[PDB]
């Protein structure tokens, strides 16, 4: 959910 | 892809690249472009040990290349029935376009359904770098009681692991160390259940059978929770 | 003949797009 795609 | 989606990809390139307008004008319509071979989907002799098959599966996934274009080419709805995701995996082998981490997980499942002595389970990571959070996922695997992984990442050490780790904890701690080397702090690990080998199964993938809060658990309870998850999967 | 003509055009469209995708991917990979 939270955060951008690594 | 349709004409509007194509223009969106190039418009996005213009913003995320230093000379983004220049890149499109050199590539779009160019008649001298390299012809990219369509990667051969690997098939397996029954005499080939499963770890060797996994090397070939990972090699195929790598040949598609990590998608750095900024546009994901296959939409993955994670709650779709497995049979729908396997139809999509087949299309990925047909279209042969670059992929990112979640697409690689779906592909890895598709390409190992022929291996009933291998169990496959998703492992997602939440990490912290430079004030911000990042999400990653790989396909955990278990062969003959040892753990490894398949997947795709921008970094060599955040995807493929040969199935040699004697415990799930050791596999996950290897990822944690790799993240540490590139200055990411591992915050959460979310581990799924074993995925059916039936590509026509109507059941969903279970992505978050365990959600492990790394800092709140501490070292020893993190390890014990990983070993509990491994037990849940074996039974 | 008409469906064979459409299939040829749709395959050509995908092949041209795929080549530009990989040319773009190399540029972005090396950025």
């Amino acid at each position: 959910e939270e955060g951008e795609e690594y | 892809m349709d004409e509007a989606t194509w223009e969106r990809m190039w418009k996005h390139v213009a913003k995320i690249h230093p000379d983004g307008e220049k890149v499109a004008q050199r590539i779009r319509g160019a008649t001298d472009l390299p012809k990219i071979p369509i990667p051969s989907v690997p098939t397996f002799q029954p005499s080939t040990p499963v770890p060797e098959r996994l090397e070939a599966v990972q090699r195929y996934i790598r040949e598609l290349q990590y998608n750095h274009t900024g546009t994901q080419f296959f939409e993955i709805k994670k709650s779709r029935p497995l049979t729908g995701l396997m139809d999509l995996a087949k299309e990925m082998t047909k279209e042969a376009l670059p992929i990112k981490s979640l697409e690689a997980v779906i592909l890895g499942i598709y390409l190992t359904n022929s291996m009933p002595t291998l169990e496959r389970f998703p492992i997602s990571f939440k990490t912290y770098f430079s004030g911000n959070y990042f999400r990653h996922i790989v396909l955990g695997v278990n062969f003959a009681g040892r753990y490894g992984a398949l997947g795709m990442s921008r970094r060599e050490d955040l995807m493929y692991k040969p199935p040699a780790f004697r415990t799930l904890s050791e596999l996950v701690l290897d990822f944690e160390a790799a993240y540490g080397r590139c200055w990411h702090v591992l915050k959460k690990v979310k581990l799924g259940q074993s995925v059916s080998h039936d590509p026509h199964s109507v059941e969903q993938i279970e992505w978050k059978h365990s959600v492990l809060d790394v800092e709140r658990l501490g070292r020893d309870d993190f390890r014990k929770e990983l070993e509990r998850h491994a037990r849940d999967m074996r039974l | 003949v008409e469906k064979a003509k459409q299939k040829s055009a749709q395959q050509e469209l995908k092949q041209r797009q795929r080549a530009e995708i990989y040319a773009l991917n190399r540029v972005m990979t090396e950025l």
